[PDB]
RNA sequence: AUCGAGAGGA
């Protein structure tokens, strides 16, 4: 009648991904945590671009969309920032945004590559991920002699549900019951299916025997970060956000029940 | 041209209620919970947690239309229980599980980082 | 002077004939553009090849839905002439 | 025309990979080896680089309107 | 001297490539107008 | 003006005898994509008349092998009457028999 | 009042008055392009 | 509103609908209503008319609404049935060994609009209570209607032997008192044919109950399909090596038989059948041999199919495809015809310059001995193109003739 | 015998499994561009005044 | 024949036909004869030898071209009438000896049988695995696809133009697409396509699209429209002038605001415009006095941004302006898409990444198409393309889908795919996005080249309530 | 705006 008691093991933890296993929880909770990884972990991304000059071969919306897709380090600032919609300020302010500027002109006969290195931030802690101390810089546009790009941009807090640019993940691997003991899939020819990396079976055995009393446990994750957040930070933020959603629903339901 | 704004899927429109409670008159001790601006995430977790409750006879949820942002949760309990109590207890259980998971993930991350 | 002749692009008498890709790009022309069309009042026009029966050849067709049992045909045409092609038919009457 | 910033399928950043990929190819890497070196494991990200056509160079071949 | 199958595929597509390097794809239009 | 009119309107003939003249020659070049342009520049037309309902002229004759594409043809009222050259097909320009 | 146009050939900016025929003062080219507006252009980076 | 797709061929090309407002820019239609309109979603456009007075609104409401149009007077049978996804999924759903857990049943009941709120007793109580798909579908069926049908794969000898009333293959659909007692549902039971379940629902209950029946079938079955899944891939186009060898042997034997017939005709040892000249008799024999070979290879391919094969699932449910499609994908494509005859000698005594003169063998005259998976040879490709051109032309001309 | 008519609309059709067979989904712009003349009565005067 | 092969007196274009049964020899030098090149076959051997291939490989340096092949009498042009007398080998394999010889008297050989196809049909991969009508349908849909139609599109003021943001070259190609320049100007994107039933919104030739992919630029395109206008001084009485009209002097001024115009009467590049906005201000003097408004307005329901404005003089010296307006088009429900195999459909719904089904890796499909197309359509080329595209994406090469290639069959591709850790038939275990549960059936999924067609719903949606009527009859206007 | 033509869509 009561809550589960999940346990966690971390098997791999690098700068770009975290691999871990959750045990003693329900499939619905695991899938909801995955979905929150993808869509409900807040991130800082460019969502407001003013173009002062653009002589490049790409039109303004092209450049703005590419800028919006540039990942920015949000590890600690994002929790502090308010949603611009919730801020009481004018257009933008330091409590709900980060200002960026770009001003590049090509005055030479060799092609000028405008990269995220040319995005100058007002906040030292919110910068393009590739501009952090190998990996090259993200190309924005290429300029030839006489062409120029000058713009002002603001980065705001958001999550992947609104737009994919606020999605912090670069692939969420999710898996349970590596050997098909629950028979949630049915292989017409089991022997010709490659083994899962989490499989614990001999090479002569294609799948585990059917388990009539089994339930999905031991969910396997590999969360890969796009660079805006650390993978462990992605996981912790997802847990906190799901908890916050449940708490808000609880408060609203309490008000509704008391109202009658 | 007819595209809805992206924020419409999670922002409540002025005057819209987050959650509404109605009685299911077909059978006793049954309630329908309509939640606005929520999707399969919350609906699925809440439904599964409710199914874990032995005093819950029926628990289910659905999204009436994918282009709308409403979920309906139907709960039936035994006469000694209430669907409202079951819903509240399910949310409390989910919050407790998530808090424990967060604590244990923090501990595991620290362990992995030290060695 | 007797008139003006529209010129097919990239032909022998177009200004783009035998130009390098660099020269074409200097003229704001796409090097991959194949040509083979005209520009009439700024509009790009392409001539569609038209099928016709070959000339100066004898063809024998049978038409039993007609008074002739068999019909020889020859669309005779000298090399060039403002006179159109001259068609001569030779037929044998249908029995009865 | 220009390398997309992200992989359409998973969102992995690929916009900082095109020049490196070109460099590896002229170093006599096979395309599969170059993609492995750049860390593109999923075949969606691999498609991103494999199928890209850098049309922006051809556009840069034209003189700009303003000097 | 003689082309063998394993060489034949490459040889035939080399011949086709040379053809298209010479003629292009709108040769009939240009040739007719030039005539 | 005669050449300009014939190329501009596609009516192959004098402007006064426009009803008598065959239309559809000299169409506007299609530029939706590069393949569209290439196909338009290699287009062939049978002047039979789309109104006719005899299947014989619209059928794929054996002699089209290697000369006319067996697949590319509009699927509407002109099916089988508008054709496209095969990749290696060429059309002779003529020469003196002397 | 100025109505600056950019010459298509020499890329020179030259004033053009209404009712004045289009012609570049430098090279005599007859094709000119209008300069980008000074109005505020703002895009969402979506 | 009045909804219409051109050409307007019969009454059910213009039907009344109730308006629902949705975000994006398209008209949205229920899948079952596509058949009356002959509509699909590959770029089709449809027209909407808004009646402007209470009288015209009442006329459309009382005469032309979709539920009233379910049965057509053209053939005293329904014009709307259950279609592709729902049909295939319901065929899979009503199989004997389909078992559902408590939560899955609860979800499916979530999607049942006419449900009275009572969870039926599971068919299996111990161990682990389990519901069958037939129980849920019985909950879907309206009223207490009685209907008997046969599944498409029902063997012909079953009704005469034992097990007539206890079907080993779970064919023999029986609905009694509104309950699906037995049988696998398919096009024959949920389609537009006379005497189907939907027809009996319309005749026994009103148009409103039948409308709810259509909608509930679709919603419940689609939500279950989210669990079951359905696909088609390369694996469904393959056959075992034994099947391939049998097909190759059949083709080789047919080719040798045609060679024997040709040799007989060349030595004047062939006699014309009554009412036919020698050439017609020879063509008849050759076409008989090739048709028999095609039928035999198709039967072999049919036999090779497993119960998991998705082509076969689609065909058996009646959702899409035929056994001929399977034969052509897995086994020979077959003979190509122009104007009801083998490929003509377009060249002089020759179908293509790659053959010798007076070659009447299967390859020369357009017998495609390859399957679509194997791929056609160039000559087979050209002959197949000729065949397809025939059908395109036929469409393009019949349209105007029939319109007049 | 045939005419062009007012109060009509046309657009592409797409599937919707979540509509009843007697329903049609209509885009907002189409619905906002077409009108039905409703007669004012004491029953509906408030609703129509709001409209 | 010797003379023609040596090119002494008879040019290559000349046709010489001998009718042996008859006693006629027909020679044609006329224009308009369709012909094709063929390899000449001697006793049972090609005249094309290894040395010719070696010389052609270095054609850049040794200036050895196709003309030299024709000059050496190794290739010949054959028209239809002469083809009637030719004994043609499909491949050099036909010239080999057999236990029972078929012909043994071949005169010519095909260079490659795939040359029977035209430009549009040459981009279909594995066309010999499809029903022919589907190849015919693709032959048109390819002409309707979006790409980069020409490299200098920035300088052309075409009436209509569509440009795709991120064209890709297909992972699976035919060898003849090299000469169509499809690599340089491709029209389409390689998409991760799953053939599955998922929520029912891809039924009856509809497709489900990934909204997160669309957010990232998947199949985003830009639409250009050009407006042209000129001011005419035809007569001393009436003259048209480009200017910003004022309501005091001009009469027929619509209620649209003319403040978007400059003092020259023209809008400036970078200005947002909507339906019924004036973009060219023009007045005509009368024979609100002395001027009648004749301004040009943006077409109703266009809503673009002014791209560039060009001003010139036309042939008669009158001032002439062209205005290009650009409109970014994000793929949405109702837009038309098609693979290269005649499989076309409109987008039925779009799901975000978390709602889409996923593999054990993070991979979700970009597009989900319905399995109920293949059975009746019999477009097996589509499935084989998906399999080979998965193989090629994993391996790092471009798959070869040239039609009549014996070196490529489904079993070899399947064996290659198994080597990379995938089910050999291209199937995969997918998890339901909504619940995370495994899907009982395994799903066919892989990269497939898809095209965005010019037919978009926002250019078709239309409704009317008592608008303008015709003059002669008072019935509603057309269009 | 009218007329014609052409190209397309279902
Ligand atoms: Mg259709
Ligand atoms: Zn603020
Ligand atoms: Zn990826
Ligand atoms: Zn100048």
């Amino acid at each position: 009648p009561y809550a589960n008691q999940p346990t966690v093991r971390i098997t791999e933890l690098t700068d770009e991904n975290v691999k871990f296993i959750i045990e003693n929880t329900d499939l619905a909770v695991a899938n909801s945590i995955r979905r929150v990884f993808i869509a409900e972990v807040p991130i800082i991304a460019i969502d407001w671009v003013q173009i002062d000059a653009n002589s490049s071969v790409l039109h303004d919306e092209f450049i703005a969309h590419r800028l919006g897709l540039i990942p920015l380090t949000s590890d600690d600032i994002v929790d502090k920032l308010q949603y611009s919609r919730d801020c009481t300020c004018e257009e933008f302010c330091p409590e709900c945004s980060v200002e960026f500027t770009l001003d590049v002109r090509c005055n030479e006969d060799q092609t000028r590559h405008v990269t995220s290195r040319d995005l100058i931030s007002n906040s030292p802690r919110v910068i393009p991920v590739t501009s952090r101390n190998e990996q090259d810089d993200i190309l924005i546009v290429k300029l030839r002699k006489g062409q120029e790009l000058r713009l002002r941009a603001y980065a705001k807090k958001g999550f992947g549900k609104e737009h994919a640019k606020w999605n912090p993940t670069a692939g969420v691997a999710f898996e349970y019951d590596p050997d098909n003991a629950l028979r949630h899939t049915v292989y017409p020819k089991p022997e010709e299916w490659p083994k899962s990396e989490y499989s614990e079976l001999d090479e002569d055995e294609s799948q585990a025997p059917y388990d009539p009393n089994g339930k999905p446990e031991r969910f396997y994750y590999n969360v890969e970060s796009c660079g805006s957040l650390r993978p462990e930070t992605i996981v912790l933020s997802a847990l906190s956000g799901l908890k916050k959603k449940l708490s808000d629903l609880q408060t609203q339901l309490s008000h509704e029940i008391q109202s009658d | 041209m007819n595209a809805p704004p992206a924020f419409e899927s999670f922002l409540l429109f002025e005057g819209e209620k987050k959650i509404t409670i109605n009685k299911d008159t077909k059978v006793p001790n049954a309630c329908l919970f309509t939640i606005n601006k929520e999707d399969h995430t919350l609906g699925n977790i809440i439904k599964s947690q409710l199914l874990k409750d032995p005093q819950v006879l029926f628990a289910g949820y659905k999204v009436p239309h994918p282009l709308e942002h409403k979920i309906i949760i139907r709960v039936q309990t035994t006469p000694d229980y209430s669907p409202q109590e079951a819903f509240t207890n399910a949310i409390t259980d989910l919050i407790s599980e998530l808090s424990l998971l967060e604590e244990r993930f923090r501990v595991a991350i620290k362990d992995k980082q030290e060695g | 002077f007797i008139g003006k002749i529209p010129i097919m692009l990239r032909s022998t008498y177009c200004l783009l004939n035998g130009l390098t890709d660099r020269d074409l790009c200097e003229l704001n022309e796409c090097p991959l553009d194949p040509g083979g069309y005209f520009i009439i009042n700024g509009s790009e026009k392409v001539l569609i090849a038209q099928e016709k029966m070959a000339t100066n050849t004898v063809y024998v067709f049978a038409k039993k839905d007609s008074k002739y049992a068999y019909t020889g045909e020859c669309r005779s045409c000298l090399e060039n002439s403002s006179r159109p092609t001259s068609t001569i038919w030779v037929s044998m009457l249908a029995r009865g | 025309m220009i390398i997309p910033v992200r992989c359409f399928t998973c969102g992995k950043i690929v916009g900082n990979k095109w020049e490196a990929y070109l460099g590896l190819l002229q170093a006599e890497y096979t395309e599969g080896d170059a993609l492995d070196a750049l860390g593109l494991k999923r075949y969606c990200c691999r498609r991103m680089l494999l199928a890209h056509v850098d049309l922006i160079e051809k556009l840069l071949n034209y003189a700009p309107l303003e000097k | 001297d003689e082309i063998t199958p394993d060489l034949w595929q490459e040889a035939c597509w080399i011949v086709i490539s040379s053809y298209f390097d010479e003629k292009g794809l709108v040769r009939q239009q240009l040739d007719s107008f030039d005539e | 003006d005669g050449l300009k009119y014939s190329l501009a309107t596609g009516n192959w003939g004098d402007q006064k005898k426009a009803h008598q003249a065959r239309a559809g020659v000299s169409q506007v070049l299609n530029r939706l994509t590069f393949a569209s342009t290439l196909s338009h520049l290699r287009r062939l037309n049978s002047p039979i008349g789309r109104d006719g309902k005899l299947a014989k002229p619209r059928q794929l004759h054996n002699t089209l092998w290697g000369m006319v594409c067996p697949a590319e043809t509009p699927e509407g009222h002109a099916v089988g009457l508008v054709k496209n050259l095969a990749l290696m097909a060429y059309i002779s320009v003529g020469s003196q028999p002397s | 009042q100025p109505m600056i146009y950019i010459c298509g050939e020499c890329h020179t900016e030259n004033e053009i008055k209404s009712r004045d025929p289009i012609r570049c003062r430098e090279c005599g080219y007859r094709i000119m392009y209008k300069k980008r507006t000074k109005r505020l252009v703002v895009f969402d980076a979506r | 509103v009045i909804f219409n797709r051109q050409p307007t061929l019969h009454k059910m090309s213009m039907m009344g609908h109730r308006v629902r407002i949705l975000p994006w820019s398209t008209f949205r239609l229920n899948l079952s209503v596509t058949t009356p309109y002959n509509a699909d979603f590959d770029g089709d456009e449809m027209n909407l008319h808004l009646p402007q007075s209470l009288e015209t609104r009442a006329e459309i409401q009382e005469l032309a609404m979709v539920p009233r149009m379910i049965v057509t007077p053209q053939s005293n049978r329904p014009v709307m049935g259950i279609v592709q996804d729902t049909l295939t999924a319901v065929r899979k759903f009503t199989k004997r060994d389909v078992f559902l857990e408590r939560g899955e049943v609860m979800n499916l009941l979530m999607f049942l609009s006419t449900w009275d709120g009572k969870v039926p007793q599971p068919a299996i109580l111990k161990p682990r209570p389990l519901w069958t798909g037939k129980q849920i579908f019985s909950l879907i069926i309206p009223g207490h209607i009685n209907c008997i049908r046969t599944h498409s794969t029902h063997p012909d000898d079953e009704d005469s032997g034992p097990y007539k009333h206890i079907s080993p293959g779970d064919t023999k659909v029986v609905v009694e008192n509104g309950e699906l007692i037995m049988g696998i549902l398919c096009k024959k039971s949920l389609g537009t044919s006379a005497g189907s379940l939907v027809h009996i629902s319309y005749l026994e209950m009103g148009h409103d109950i039948t409308r709810l029946f259509y909608s509930n079938i679709q919603t419940v079955i689609n939500n279950w399909l989210l669990i079951e899944g359905h696909t088609i891939g390369i694996g469904d186009s393959i056959a075992d090596s034994k099947t391939y060898q049998d097909i190759q042997n059949t083709i080789k034997k047919a080719k040798q038989d045609v060679i024997e017939v040709i040799e007989k005709a060349h030595n004047n040892e062939l006699e014309p059948t009554p009412g036919n000249t020698l050439r017609q008799t020879f063509e008849n024999q050759v076409n008989r041999i090739l048709n028999d070979a095609r039928d035999k290879t198709g039967s072999s391919a049919q036999k090779s199919l497993s119960e998991y094969n998705n082509f076969k699932s689609m065909v058996v449910s009646g959702a899409k495809g035929s056994k001929i499609n399977i034969s052509q994908v897995i086994a020979v494509v077959g003979q190509q015809n122009v104007e009801g005859k083998r490929i003509p000698f377009g060249f002089k005594h020759r179908t293509l310059p790659h053959f010798i003169k007076d070659d009447y063998g299967p390859e020369s005259r357009g017998f495609v001995e390859n399957s679509y998976l194997a791929g056609l040879t160039p000559t087979e490709f050209f002959f197949h193109a000729m065949g397809g051109r025939e059908g395109l032309i036929d469409t393009a001309v019949k349209t105007a003739e029939t319109g007049y | 015998m045939g005419k062009r008519v007012d109060f009509s609309a046309r657009t592409v059709i797409t599937p919707d499994p979540n509509l009843s067979i007697d329903q049609v989904g209509v885009p907002r712009s189409i619905a906002a561009n077409m009108t039905f003349a409703e007669i004012v009565t004491p029953f509906n005067i408030d609703r129509l005044q709001e409209l | 024949r010797k003379l023609r092969r040596q090119m002494d007196i008879i040019v290559s274009e000349v046709s010489m036909i001998r009718d042996i049964r008859e006693r006629e020899i027909r020679i044609y030098t006329d224009a308009g004869r369709i012909c094709r090149p063929l390899l000449i076959v001697e006793k049972q051997k090609l005249l094309l030898k290894k040395r010719h291939i070696d010389q052609l490989k270095e054609r850049e340096y040794n200036n050895y071209s196709w003309q030299d092949l024709v000059a050496s009498g190794v290739v010949e042009y054959i028209d239809t009438l002469e083809e009637e007398t030719v004994m043609l080998a499909m491949t050099p394999d036909d010239l080999q000896e057999k236990e029972v010889a078929y012909c043994s008297t071949y005169t010519h050989c095909e260079i490659h049988p795939s040359m029977i196809l035209g430009v549009c049909a040459s981009i279909i991969p594995f066309p010999d695995h499809n029903q022919s009508p589907r190849n015919t349908y693709q032959s048109a849909m390819g002409k309707q696809a979006m790409g980069v139609y020409i490299t200098n599109f920035h300088v052309r003021m075409d009436t209509l133009a569509h440009v795709l943001y991120y064209p890709q070259k297909p992972l699976v190609t035919t060898r003849s697409m090299e000469y169509l320049r499809f690599r340089e100007l491709p029209a389409g994107i390689n998409s991760i396509v799953a053939i599955a039933s998922y929520t029912g919104y891809n039924q009856e030739d509809s497709v489900i699209m990934n909204r997160s992919a669309v957010d990232r630029g998947f199949f985003r395109s830009v639409f250009y429209r050009s407006y042209k206008e000129q001011e005419s001084k035809k007569g001393f009485d009436q003259e048209e002038v480009f200017e910003k009209p004022t309501r005091e002097t001009c009469q027929g001024m619509r209620h649209a605001i003319y403040d978007k115009l400059d003092d020259d009467g023209l809008i400036a590049p970078g200005v947002r415009v909507s339906g019924d906005d004036v973009i060219i201000g023009k007045t005509v003097t009368l024979p609100r006095y002395t001027k009648r408004d004749c301004s040009t307005f943006l077409r109703t329901s266009e809503t673009g941004i002014v791209d560039q404005v060009m001003v010139t003089l036309n042939q008669e010296g009158y001032k002439f302006c062209k205005i290009r307006v650009r409109s970014v088009r994000i793929p949405q429900i109702g837009d038309k898409f098609a693979s290269r195999h005649g499989q076309k459909g409109t987008c039925g719904i779009q799901y975000r990444q978390e709602d889409m089904p996923f593999t054990c890796e993070g991979i979700t499909p970009d597009i989900i198409i319905n399995p109920h197309a293949i059975p009746s359509r019999m477009t097996i080329g589509h499935l084989i393309e998906c399999l080979q595209g998965k193989v090629s994406a994993n391996k790092g090469e471009i798959g070869d889908a040239t039609p009549f290639n014996d070196a490529v069959n489904v079993q070899k591709i399947s064996n290659l795919l198994s080597d990379y850790g995938y089910h050999l038939r291209g199937n995969e275990v997918l998890y339901n996005g909504f619940t995370g549960r495994k899907i009982t059936s395994q799903i066919f999924i892989g990269p497939t080249y898809y095209q965005r067609l010019k037919h978009m719903v926002d250019d078709k949606i239309h409704s009317r309530a008592r608008g303008p009527i015709q003059i002669l009859n008072r019935q509603p206007m057309e269009g």
